[PDB]
């Protein structure tokens, strides 16, 4: 019996089989319907037909907000991508911490009542990433398309009072890039154009080590500019947008949020932990998720945490090269262990206890 | 947020510890562990926790990951047992081995009631405590190791 591991990101589904070193199916967590108002398309194929569809994400900031479309995503994952019968596979799902409890209750209900899985578990994403890095103690910064979260973990146990969450992540950065590109006279507005700008962001953006210095460099000459060919063949140029876009992670006021930036959420999380473990957290800051892939982000985090921390504190940022998939990989490892599977909810347990059982089994 | 309304409301609870203690009862490697002073060692082999024979204790394959349980009498009571649990990660170990070693270290900690203090020991970064476990000349690194448990997705 092979378990399935499905990391349902706000932006991307990562799905596959426990024991594999990578997800075999990675595709956009989108449902598309005709822009002019069968009847819908899912995932890669919706992306392929983007020219005629309006695209919608069923997960916003880590929370499922369109359950009918989420069911379409899960159905597509099992039957069209992985081509498995879900009733034959114990299934590991994932979630951001600090989600409302009803989200995993309904996940559990649909997995058992609609998909008839034999067993399932919902794991916290940051814990999977820490194990994927070979650690039991550290502080994870996970940033995807919907959520940025910090989870300090000591001896294998997440410290709930110190968990931090910011509902600011890759989708907000894409939207901000769309906005600032209007300053050059470009107009990216539609759901299809959002996906184009997402690609520009992924290919060309970076985190400046010193933002104000970089702004001056960009005005002094064209040395930082890059060009990009749109699907219609138009070639555009971008300059300081390359680094102003992810600067938002450090300065959330760029999009009108009063929140602390990611360097400050990380520091604040460490400071909520018992004094004697803080050195181990500072030395084990593990980054995971696609929004941690900007060139320069680890060096900027190192610099900013150094400025906040005690002057003698040893600080290390760990940035695994495959960190777009670290959550999934940690799930593949844990779901390969019989003792971890012993904790999973079985179909019989669900039949007898209902959705509330998820809170008593999944930690 | 509102922790009590959220999916982390039961973290840190007695219930979390109870469920994890139960899971740890399902690993054969822990049966009989930590019952007398000494050092017990296991190697991860394709996701499984496999005992290392005593005659090899102190010799570690650079390609592998291990769990080392050191049982000792604490200063507080010469007739009771306390524990340091070290997980040793060879310079060439693969991600599945190191992640399993980490998870299973927590599980052994659970099995022993939380008492073990955990130490992550990367080859070349071993702590003073780890270096003190083996008699002079006892700590030796060996070339090679067992094959990963992962299937490589092409
Ligand atoms: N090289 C890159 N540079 C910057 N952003 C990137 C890069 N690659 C991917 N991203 C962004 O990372 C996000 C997708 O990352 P991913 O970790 O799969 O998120 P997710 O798990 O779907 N979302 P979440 O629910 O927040 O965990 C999108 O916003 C991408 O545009
Ligand atoms: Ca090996
Ligand atoms: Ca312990
Ligand atoms: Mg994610």
């Amino acid at each position: 019996t092979t378990a399935l591991v499905c990391d349902n990101g706000s932006g991307l589904v990562k799905a596959g089989f426990a024991g594999d070193d990578a997800p075999r199916a990675v595709f956009p967590s989108i449902v598309g319907r005709p822009r002019h108002q069968k009847d819908s398309y899912v995932g890669d194929e919706a992306q392929s037909k983007r020219g005629i569809l309006t695209l919608k994400y069923p997960i916003e900031h880590g929370i499922i907000t369109n359950w009918d479309d989420m069911e379409k995503i899960w159905h597509h994952t099992f039957y069209n991508e992985l081509r498995v019968a879900p009733e034959e596979h114990p299934t590991l799902l994932t979630e951001a911490p600090l989600n409302p409890k009803a989200n995993r209750e309904k996940m559990t209900q649909i997995m058992f009542e609609t998909f008839n899985v034999p067993a399932m578990y919902v794991a916290i994403q940051a814990v999977l990433s820490l194990y994927a890095s070979g650690r039991t103690t550290g502080i994870v910064l996970d940033s995807g398309d919907g959520v940025t979260h910090n989870v300090p973990i000591y001896e294998g146990y997440a410290l709930p009072h110190a968990i931090m969450r910011l509902d600011l992540a890759g989708r907000d950065l894409t939207d901000y890039l769309m906005k600032i590109l209007t300053e050059r006279g470009y107009s990216f507005v539609t759901t299809a154009e959002r996906e184009i700008v997402r690609d520009i962001k992924e290919k060309l953006c970076y985190v400046a080590l010193d933002f104000e210095n970089e702004m001056a460099t960009a005005a002094s000459s064209s040395s930082l500019e890059k060009s990009y060919e749109l699907p219609d063949g138009q070639v555009i140029t971008i300059g300081n947008e390359r680094f102003r876009c992810p600067e938002t992670l450090f300065q959330p006021s760029f999009i009108g949020m009063e929140s602390a930036g990611i360097h400050e959420t990380t520091y604040n999380s460490i400071m909520k932990c018992d004094i004697d473990i803080r050195k181990d957290l500072y030395a084990n800051n593990v980054m995971s998720g696609g929004t941690t892939m900007y060139p320069g982000i680890a060096d900027r985090m190192q610099k900013e945490i150094t400025a906040l921390a005690p002057s003698t504190m040893k600080i290390k940022i760990i940035a695994p090269p495959e960190r777009k998939y670290s959550v999934w990989i940690g799930g593949s490892i844990l779901a390969s262990l019989s003792t971890f599977q012993q904790m999973w909810i079985t179909k019989q347990e669900y039949d007898e206890a209902g959705p509330s059982i998820v809170h008593r089994k999944c930690f | 947020y509102n922790i009590a309304d959220s999916n982390i409301a039961n973290l840190g609870t007695e219930l979390e510890k109870k469920v994890k203690l139960e899971a740890s009862q399902h690993e054969d490697a822990w049966k009989g562990a930590g019952k007398q002073v000494g050092v017990e060692i296991w190697r991860i082999q394709q996701f499984k926790v496999v005992p290392v024979p005593k005659k090899h204790h102190g010799s570690f394959y650079t390609g592998d990951s291990y769990i080392v349980l050191s049982t000792y009498h604490p200063k507080t009571n010469p007739d009771k047992l306390a524990y340091d649990v070290h997980f040793w990660l060879g310079a060439f170990t693969t991600q599945d081995e190191a992640g399993t070693a980490a998870y299973k270290t927590v599980e052994l900690d659970d099995y022993l009631g939380g008492l073990p203090v955990q130490y992550r020991e990367v080859q070349g970064y071993e702590s003073e405590r780890f270096l003190s476990l083996f008699p002079k000349g006892g700590l030796r690194i060996l070339d090679g190791g067992v094959e990963t448990g992962f299937h490589h997705v092409e």
